Protein backbone atom coordinates (compact mmCIF):
# COMPACT_ATOMS: atom_id res chain seq x y z
CA UNK A 1 0.00 0.00 0.00
CA UNK A 2 1.98 2.64 1.35
CA UNK A 3 5.26 3.91 -0.71
CA UNK A 4 7.32 6.31 1.30
CA UNK A 5 5.46 9.60 1.87
CA UNK A 6 6.11 10.66 -0.85
CA UNK A 7 6.89 14.29 -2.17
CA UNK A 8 3.76 16.58 -3.57
CA UNK A 9 2.73 16.85 -6.91
CA UNK A 10 2.66 20.49 -8.13
CA UNK A 11 0.17 21.63 -10.78
CA UNK A 12 1.26 23.95 -14.06
CA UNK A 13 -0.41 26.68 -15.16
CA UNK A 14 -2.32 27.74 -18.55
CA UNK A 15 -3.88 30.35 -20.23
CA UNK A 16 -7.32 28.46 -19.01
CA UNK A 17 -9.88 26.14 -21.00
CA UNK A 18 -10.35 24.83 -17.46
CA UNK A 19 -7.34 22.62 -17.03
CA UNK A 20 -4.55 23.18 -14.29
CA UNK A 21 -1.84 21.46 -17.55
CA UNK A 22 -1.24 18.08 -15.45
CA UNK A 23 0.52 17.87 -12.16
CA UNK A 24 3.82 16.19 -12.11
CA UNK A 25 6.16 15.64 -9.12
CA UNK A 26 8.56 18.02 -7.35
CA UNK A 27 12.20 17.73 -7.89
CA UNK A 28 13.47 21.27 -6.70
CA UNK A 29 13.15 19.65 -3.13
CA UNK A 30 15.80 16.87 -1.38
CA UNK A 31 14.41 14.53 0.69
CA UNK A 32 14.86 11.64 -1.46
CA UNK A 33 18.66 11.26 -2.58
CA UNK A 34 21.41 10.62 -0.54
CA UNK A 35 24.67 11.53 1.27
CA UNK A 36 24.29 12.10 5.16
CA UNK A 37 24.38 9.66 8.11
CA UNK A 38 21.59 7.47 9.33
CA UNK A 39 20.88 9.62 12.22
CA UNK A 40 18.67 11.87 9.90
CA UNK A 41 16.58 9.58 9.27
CA UNK A 42 14.16 11.34 11.65
CA UNK A 43 15.52 15.12 10.90
CA UNK A 44 14.68 15.17 7.21
CA UNK A 45 12.06 12.50 6.85
CA UNK A 46 10.57 14.60 10.11
CA UNK A 47 10.49 17.20 7.60
CA UNK A 48 9.04 15.80 4.44
CA UNK A 49 6.77 14.60 7.12
CA UNK A 50 5.69 17.98 8.27
CA UNK A 51 5.58 19.49 4.69
CA UNK A 52 2.55 16.95 3.77
CA UNK A 53 0.96 17.59 7.23
CA UNK A 54 0.92 21.07 6.29
CA UNK A 55 -0.57 20.27 2.95
CA UNK A 56 -3.07 18.08 4.05
CA UNK A 57 -4.33 21.29 6.49
CA UNK A 58 -3.63 23.49 3.38
CA UNK A 59 -5.66 22.43 1.01
CA UNK A 60 -8.77 20.99 3.03
CA UNK A 61 -8.85 25.13 4.25
CA UNK A 62 -9.01 26.86 1.27
CA UNK A 63 -10.32 24.45 -1.69
CA UNK A 64 -13.99 24.18 -2.65
CA UNK A 65 -15.01 20.14 -2.47
CA UNK A 66 -15.24 18.27 -5.74
CA UNK A 67 -15.16 15.64 -7.77
CA UNK A 68 -12.61 16.07 -9.70
CA UNK A 69 -8.75 17.56 -9.71
CA UNK A 70 -9.87 19.39 -12.94
CA UNK A 71 -13.29 19.91 -13.36
CA UNK A 72 -12.54 21.54 -17.04
CA UNK A 73 -15.15 24.23 -16.13
CA UNK A 74 -16.05 26.01 -12.63
CA UNK A 75 -19.53 26.82 -12.12
CA UNK A 76 -20.31 30.90 -12.07
CA UNK A 77 -20.73 30.67 -8.70
CA UNK A 78 -17.59 29.43 -8.01
CA UNK A 79 -15.61 31.38 -10.16
CA UNK A 80 -14.81 34.04 -7.30
CA UNK A 81 -16.34 37.45 -8.60
CA UNK A 82 -14.46 40.51 -9.06
CA UNK A 83 -16.97 42.52 -11.53
CA UNK A 84 -18.07 46.12 -10.55
CA UNK A 85 -20.79 47.60 -8.34
CA UNK A 86 -23.36 50.28 -8.97
CA UNK A 87 -23.00 54.22 -10.10
CA UNK A 88 -24.64 57.03 -10.13
CA UNK A 89 -24.48 59.72 -13.36
CA UNK A 90 -25.47 63.27 -12.57
CA UNK A 91 -26.91 64.02 -15.82
CA UNK A 92 -25.75 67.93 -17.10
CA UNK A 93 -28.80 69.16 -18.92
CA UNK A 94 -32.79 69.68 -19.75
CA UNK A 95 -33.65 68.81 -22.94
CA UNK A 96 -37.49 69.01 -22.39
CA UNK A 97 -37.34 72.38 -20.70
CA UNK A 98 -34.60 74.08 -21.72
CA UNK A 99 -35.35 73.43 -25.38
CA UNK A 100 -38.23 75.53 -26.15
CA UNK A 101 -36.14 78.34 -24.81
CA UNK A 102 -33.84 77.46 -28.22
CA UNK A 103 -37.03 77.94 -30.06
CA UNK A 104 -37.66 81.36 -28.41
CA UNK A 105 -34.49 82.78 -30.06
CA UNK A 106 -31.80 82.03 -27.35
CA UNK A 107 -28.40 80.51 -28.17
CA UNK A 108 -26.50 78.40 -26.13
CA UNK A 109 -22.94 78.14 -25.53
CA UNK A 110 -27.81 76.59 -14.80
CA UNK A 111 -29.41 80.11 -15.35
CA UNK A 112 -33.21 78.13 -16.09
CA UNK A 113 -35.20 76.09 -13.14
CA UNK A 114 -32.90 73.68 -10.55
CA UNK A 115 -33.96 70.70 -12.33
CA UNK A 116 -31.11 68.29 -12.12
CA UNK A 117 -31.37 64.39 -13.17
CA UNK A 118 -29.33 61.57 -11.28
CA UNK A 119 -29.10 57.96 -13.37
CA UNK A 120 -28.10 54.40 -11.82
CA UNK A 121 -26.17 51.94 -13.97
CA UNK A 122 -25.38 48.52 -12.63
CA UNK A 123 -22.77 45.55 -14.13
CA UNK A 124 -22.08 42.49 -16.26
CA UNK A 125 -23.91 38.66 -15.88
CA UNK A 126 -22.07 35.73 -13.90
CA UNK A 127 -19.25 34.24 -16.42
CA UNK A 128 -18.41 30.54 -15.99
CA UNK A 129 -14.61 29.12 -17.56
CA UNK A 130 -11.74 28.64 -16.01
CA UNK A 131 -10.59 29.91 -12.56
CA UNK A 132 -8.68 33.21 -12.20
CA UNK A 133 -4.95 33.11 -11.47
CA UNK A 134 -5.20 34.42 -7.71
CA UNK A 135 -8.12 31.49 -6.82
CA UNK A 136 -5.61 28.84 -8.59
CA UNK A 137 -3.67 28.90 -5.66
CA UNK A 138 -6.45 28.23 -3.61
CA UNK A 139 -7.94 25.71 -5.66
CA UNK A 140 -4.82 23.84 -6.30
CA UNK A 141 -2.31 23.40 -3.39
CA UNK A 142 -0.44 20.31 -4.15
CA UNK A 143 -1.59 17.02 -3.29
CA UNK A 144 -0.10 13.93 -1.70
CA UNK A 145 -0.94 10.65 -2.99
CA UNK A 146 -0.21 7.97 -0.33
CA UNK A 147 -0.24 5.02 -1.89
CA UNK A 148 1.20 5.52 -5.38
CA UNK A 149 -0.95 3.33 -8.35
CA UNK A 150 -2.35 0.86 -5.54
CA UNK A 151 -5.71 -0.46 -6.25
CA UNK A 152 -7.45 -0.31 -9.87
CA UNK A 153 -7.30 1.85 -12.84
CA UNK A 154 -10.28 4.27 -12.32
CA UNK A 155 -9.02 5.68 -9.42
CA UNK A 156 -5.76 6.90 -10.24
CA UNK A 157 -5.14 10.30 -10.67
CA UNK A 158 -5.09 10.35 -14.24
CA UNK A 159 -5.32 14.52 -13.39
CA UNK A 160 -1.50 14.50 -12.95
CA UNK A 161 -0.83 13.76 -17.27
CA UNK A 162 -0.78 16.89 -19.00
CA UNK A 163 -2.14 14.98 -22.03
CA UNK A 164 -5.55 14.22 -20.56
CA UNK A 165 -9.07 15.21 -21.33
CA UNK A 166 -11.67 14.05 -18.81
CA UNK A 167 -14.43 14.56 -21.16
CA UNK A 168 -13.64 11.85 -22.87
CA UNK A 169 -11.30 10.04 -20.88
CA UNK A 170 -8.72 9.63 -23.37
CA UNK A 171 -5.00 11.16 -23.80
CA UNK A 172 -4.46 12.42 -27.08
CA UNK A 173 -1.71 14.82 -28.08
CA UNK A 174 -1.91 13.74 -31.77
CA UNK A 175 2.04 12.87 -31.21
CA UNK B 1 12.02 62.24 -57.43
CA UNK B 2 11.24 64.02 -54.13
CA UNK B 3 8.31 65.39 -51.71
CA UNK B 4 8.00 67.55 -49.60
CA UNK B 5 5.20 67.97 -46.49
CA UNK B 6 3.92 71.42 -45.90
CA UNK B 7 1.17 71.17 -43.46
CA UNK B 8 0.46 67.87 -42.13
CA UNK B 9 -2.86 68.56 -40.46
CA UNK B 10 -5.12 66.65 -38.26
CA UNK B 11 -9.19 66.55 -38.40
CA UNK B 12 -12.01 64.68 -36.67
CA UNK B 13 -16.07 64.71 -37.19
CA UNK B 14 -17.81 64.04 -34.16
CA UNK B 15 -21.69 62.56 -33.79
CA UNK B 16 -23.67 65.02 -32.47
CA UNK B 17 -25.88 64.13 -29.91
CA UNK B 18 -27.45 65.42 -26.73
CA UNK B 19 -25.16 65.79 -23.74
CA UNK B 20 -27.49 63.50 -21.55
CA UNK B 21 -27.09 60.71 -24.29
CA UNK B 22 -23.24 61.16 -24.29
CA UNK B 23 -23.27 61.55 -20.62
CA UNK B 24 -24.73 58.27 -20.30
CA UNK B 25 -22.35 56.15 -22.62
CA UNK B 26 -19.39 58.00 -21.00
CA UNK B 27 -20.54 56.37 -17.42
CA UNK B 28 -21.19 52.77 -19.45
CA UNK B 29 -17.59 52.92 -20.74
CA UNK B 30 -15.51 53.32 -17.89
CA UNK B 31 -16.88 50.62 -16.37
CA UNK B 32 -14.01 47.31 -16.80
CA UNK B 33 -16.93 44.83 -18.11
CA UNK B 34 -17.63 47.39 -20.83
CA UNK B 35 -13.77 46.85 -21.95
CA UNK B 36 -13.45 47.55 -25.98
CA UNK B 37 -11.74 44.96 -27.59
CA UNK B 38 -10.19 44.83 -31.20
CA UNK B 39 -8.21 42.76 -33.18
CA UNK B 40 -6.38 42.46 -36.58
CA UNK B 41 -7.66 41.08 -39.84
CA UNK B 42 -4.43 39.17 -40.39
CA UNK B 43 -3.28 37.99 -36.81
CA UNK B 44 -0.12 36.78 -37.20
CA UNK B 45 3.38 36.40 -36.44
CA UNK B 46 5.24 37.53 -40.02
CA UNK B 47 8.61 35.84 -40.30
CA UNK B 48 10.69 35.83 -43.10
CA UNK B 49 13.48 33.74 -43.69
CA UNK B 50 16.05 33.50 -47.13
CA UNK C 1 2.11 17.46 -90.91
CA UNK C 2 1.52 17.60 -87.25
CA UNK C 3 4.96 16.76 -85.15
CA UNK C 4 5.27 14.52 -82.50
CA UNK C 5 4.56 16.58 -79.04
CA UNK C 6 4.75 16.36 -75.73
CA UNK C 7 2.46 18.10 -73.24
CA UNK C 8 3.64 21.20 -70.86
CA UNK C 9 0.89 21.50 -67.84
CA UNK C 10 0.91 24.36 -65.25
CA UNK C 11 -1.02 26.61 -63.39
CA UNK C 12 -0.80 30.18 -61.95
CA UNK C 13 -2.05 31.74 -58.74
CA UNK C 14 -1.82 35.48 -58.20
CA UNK C 15 -2.81 37.27 -55.09
CA UNK C 16 -3.19 34.39 -53.09
CA UNK C 17 -1.38 33.11 -49.78
CA UNK C 18 -1.08 29.39 -49.61
CA UNK C 19 -2.86 28.34 -46.27
CA UNK C 20 -2.63 25.26 -44.58
CA UNK C 21 -5.11 25.24 -41.14
CA UNK C 22 -4.58 24.19 -38.03
CA UNK C 23 -7.67 22.00 -37.82
CA UNK C 24 -8.31 18.20 -37.95
CA UNK C 25 -10.40 18.61 -40.78
CA UNK C 26 -9.04 21.56 -42.40
CA UNK C 27 -12.10 22.83 -42.16
CA UNK C 28 -12.61 26.49 -39.95
CA UNK C 29 -15.71 25.67 -37.83
CA UNK C 30 -14.68 28.29 -35.37
CA UNK C 31 -11.60 30.91 -35.07
CA UNK C 32 -10.17 28.91 -32.01
CA UNK C 33 -9.71 26.07 -34.03
CA UNK C 34 -10.06 22.43 -32.46
CA UNK C 35 -6.32 21.36 -32.27
CA UNK C 36 -5.73 24.71 -30.51
CA UNK C 37 -7.65 23.49 -27.52
CA UNK C 38 -5.39 20.08 -27.86
CA UNK C 39 -3.13 21.98 -26.40
CA UNK C 40 -5.62 23.42 -23.08
CA UNK C 41 -6.28 19.38 -23.96
CA UNK C 42 -2.79 19.13 -23.26
CA UNK C 43 -0.65 21.87 -22.68
CA UNK C 44 2.86 20.94 -23.20
CA UNK C 45 6.27 22.57 -25.57
CA UNK C 46 6.71 21.17 -28.92
CA UNK C 47 9.51 22.23 -31.14
CA UNK C 48 8.03 22.34 -34.85
CA UNK C 49 10.24 22.11 -38.16
CA UNK C 50 8.97 22.77 -41.59
CA UNK D 1 -51.83 71.79 -26.25
CA UNK D 2 -49.91 71.68 -29.62
CA UNK D 3 -49.48 68.07 -30.02
CA UNK D 4 -53.35 67.17 -30.13
CA UNK D 5 -53.97 70.54 -32.01
CA UNK D 6 -51.97 69.10 -34.86
CA UNK D 7 -51.44 65.21 -35.31
CA UNK D 8 -54.90 63.96 -36.16
CA UNK D 9 -54.94 65.63 -39.29
CA UNK D 10 -50.97 63.36 -40.47
CA UNK D 11 -52.72 59.98 -38.82
CA UNK D 12 -55.53 60.33 -41.18
CA UNK D 13 -52.66 59.73 -43.33
CA UNK D 14 -50.23 57.23 -42.62
CA UNK D 15 -47.07 59.60 -42.04
CA UNK D 16 -47.50 59.84 -38.47
CA UNK D 17 -49.72 57.12 -36.96
CA UNK D 18 -48.63 53.57 -36.86
CA UNK D 19 -47.84 50.47 -39.28
CA UNK D 20 -50.62 49.07 -41.74
CA UNK D 21 -49.99 45.61 -39.80
CA UNK D 22 -51.94 47.96 -36.90
CA UNK D 23 -54.78 49.94 -38.94
CA UNK D 24 -55.47 47.52 -41.05
CA UNK D 25 -58.83 45.02 -39.69
CA UNK D 26 -57.35 41.69 -38.71
CA UNK D 27 -58.77 39.95 -41.43
CA UNK D 28 -57.29 41.67 -44.05
CA UNK D 29 -53.37 41.62 -42.66
CA UNK D 30 -54.36 37.83 -42.59
CA UNK D 31 -55.34 37.53 -46.18
CA UNK D 32 -52.51 39.88 -46.75
CA UNK D 33 -50.14 37.11 -45.71
CA UNK D 34 -51.73 34.51 -46.57
CA UNK D 35 -52.38 35.21 -50.50
CA UNK D 36 -48.61 37.25 -50.45
CA UNK D 37 -46.55 34.99 -52.94
CA UNK D 38 -49.20 35.53 -55.67
CA UNK D 39 -51.14 38.75 -55.05
CA UNK D 40 -49.21 41.03 -53.12
CA UNK D 41 -51.38 43.92 -51.18
CA UNK D 42 -47.64 45.10 -49.14
CA UNK D 43 -47.22 47.98 -51.40
CA UNK D 44 -51.29 49.39 -51.69
CA UNK D 45 -50.94 50.87 -48.15
CA UNK D 46 -48.17 53.31 -46.31
CA UNK D 47 -46.45 52.94 -43.24
CA UNK D 48 -45.76 56.01 -41.02
CA UNK D 49 -41.54 56.37 -40.61
CA UNK D 50 -41.16 58.65 -37.98
CA UNK D 51 -37.51 59.94 -36.54
CA UNK D 52 -36.40 59.97 -33.23
CA UNK D 53 -36.96 63.29 -31.28
CA UNK D 54 -35.15 63.61 -28.15
CA UNK D 55 -31.92 61.98 -27.01
CA UNK D 56 -30.07 62.64 -30.07
CA UNK D 57 -30.65 66.64 -30.99
CA UNK D 58 -27.22 68.22 -30.52
CA UNK D 59 -29.06 70.79 -27.98
CA UNK D 60 -26.78 73.53 -26.94
CA UNK D 61 -24.97 72.97 -30.55
CA UNK D 62 -21.04 72.79 -31.19
CA UNK D 63 -19.43 71.74 -34.31
CA UNK D 64 -19.44 68.88 -36.44
CA UNK D 65 -15.42 69.08 -37.42
CA UNK D 66 -12.45 70.09 -35.75
CA UNK D 67 -8.65 70.40 -37.56
CA UNK D 68 -5.48 70.91 -34.93
CA UNK D 69 -2.76 73.14 -35.33
CA UNK D 70 0.35 74.00 -36.28
CA UNK D 71 3.32 74.50 -34.33
CA UNK D 72 7.21 73.00 -34.45
CA UNK D 73 8.60 69.93 -33.96
CA UNK D 74 12.03 67.69 -33.61
CA UNK D 75 13.51 67.75 -36.86
CA UNK D 76 14.36 64.59 -38.88
CA UNK D 77 16.19 63.66 -42.39
CA UNK D 78 13.82 61.22 -43.50
CA UNK D 79 10.76 61.39 -41.53
CA UNK D 80 8.23 63.80 -40.57
CA UNK D 81 7.47 64.15 -36.89
CA UNK D 82 3.82 65.49 -35.99
CA UNK D 83 2.38 66.15 -32.79
CA UNK D 84 -1.02 66.84 -31.19
CA UNK D 85 -2.62 67.31 -28.21
CA UNK D 86 -6.18 67.42 -29.19
CA UNK D 87 -8.74 69.89 -28.17
CA UNK D 88 -11.18 69.62 -25.81
CA UNK D 89 -14.77 70.99 -24.30
CA UNK D 90 -17.60 69.56 -23.49
CA UNK D 91 -19.67 66.06 -23.14
CA UNK D 92 -18.63 64.31 -26.65
CA UNK D 93 -17.45 61.12 -28.09
CA UNK D 94 -15.37 60.83 -30.76
CA UNK D 95 -14.79 57.73 -33.27
CA UNK D 96 -11.15 57.06 -34.27
CA UNK D 97 -12.50 55.90 -37.10
CA UNK D 98 -13.83 59.09 -38.58
CA UNK D 99 -9.79 60.77 -37.88
CA UNK D 100 -7.42 61.17 -40.89
CA UNK E 1 -33.53 59.79 -48.54
CA UNK E 2 -36.81 59.75 -51.30
CA UNK E 3 -39.53 58.29 -49.49
CA UNK E 4 -40.65 54.80 -49.74
CA UNK E 5 -42.23 53.13 -46.69
CA UNK E 6 -45.23 50.33 -47.15
CA UNK E 7 -47.34 46.60 -45.53
CA UNK E 8 -46.07 43.39 -45.64
CA UNK E 9 -42.56 43.74 -43.12
CA UNK E 10 -42.04 39.64 -42.59
CA UNK E 11 -43.04 36.90 -44.25
CA UNK E 12 -46.75 36.12 -45.32
CA UNK E 13 -47.15 33.09 -43.16
CA UNK E 14 -48.30 29.64 -45.19
CA UNK E 15 -47.76 26.29 -43.92
CA UNK E 16 -45.28 25.11 -46.14
CA UNK E 17 -46.43 21.74 -47.33
CA UNK E 18 -48.95 24.38 -48.42
CA UNK E 19 -49.22 27.89 -50.15
CA UNK E 20 -52.13 29.33 -48.04
CA UNK E 21 -53.97 30.21 -44.55
CA UNK E 22 -57.67 31.50 -44.69
CA UNK E 23 -59.26 35.10 -45.94
CA UNK E 24 -60.02 35.16 -41.95
CA UNK E 25 -62.75 34.29 -40.09
CA UNK E 26 -66.76 35.00 -40.02
CA UNK F 1 -30.70 43.82 -50.40
CA UNK F 2 -32.73 45.87 -52.70
CA UNK F 3 -33.54 48.56 -50.20
CA UNK F 4 -32.75 52.32 -50.50
CA UNK F 5 -34.17 54.08 -47.46
CA UNK F 6 -33.46 53.55 -43.99
CA UNK F 7 -35.22 52.49 -41.12
CA UNK F 8 -36.05 54.93 -37.75
CA UNK F 9 -35.70 52.59 -34.97
CA UNK F 10 -39.22 54.57 -33.51
CA UNK F 11 -37.39 54.91 -30.33
CA UNK F 12 -35.50 57.61 -28.81
CA UNK F 13 -32.34 56.50 -27.14
CA UNK F 14 -32.19 55.20 -23.38
CA UNK F 15 -35.32 53.09 -22.26
CA UNK F 16 -34.15 54.11 -18.64
CA UNK F 17 -34.68 57.05 -16.23
CA UNK F 18 -33.05 58.48 -13.57
CA UNK F 19 -34.79 60.25 -10.76
CA UNK F 20 -35.05 63.94 -10.05
CA UNK F 21 -32.94 65.10 -7.32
Amino acid sequence: MSKEIPTPYMWSYQPQMGLAAGAAQDYSTRMNWLSAGPAMISRVNDIRAHRNQILLEQSALTATPRNHLNPRNWPAALVYQEIPQPTTVLLPRDAQAEVQLTNSGVQLAFTPRQAVLTLESSSSQPRSGGIGTLQFVEEFTPSVYFNPFSGSPGHYPDEFIPNFDAISESVDGYD
Amino acid sequence: ASISFTSINLYATFFPMAHNTASTLEAMLRNDTNDQSFNDYLSAANMLYP
Amino acid sequence: SAVTSVTQKKFLCDRVMWRIPFSSNFMSMGALTDLGQNMLYANSAHALDM
Amino acid sequence: MATPSMLPQWAYMHIAGQDASEYLSPGLVQFARATDTYFSLGNKFRNPTVAPTHDVTTDRSQRLTLRFVPVDREDNTYSYKVRYTLAVGDNRVLDMASTY
Amino acid sequence: DINFSSLAPRHGTRPFMGTWSDIGTS
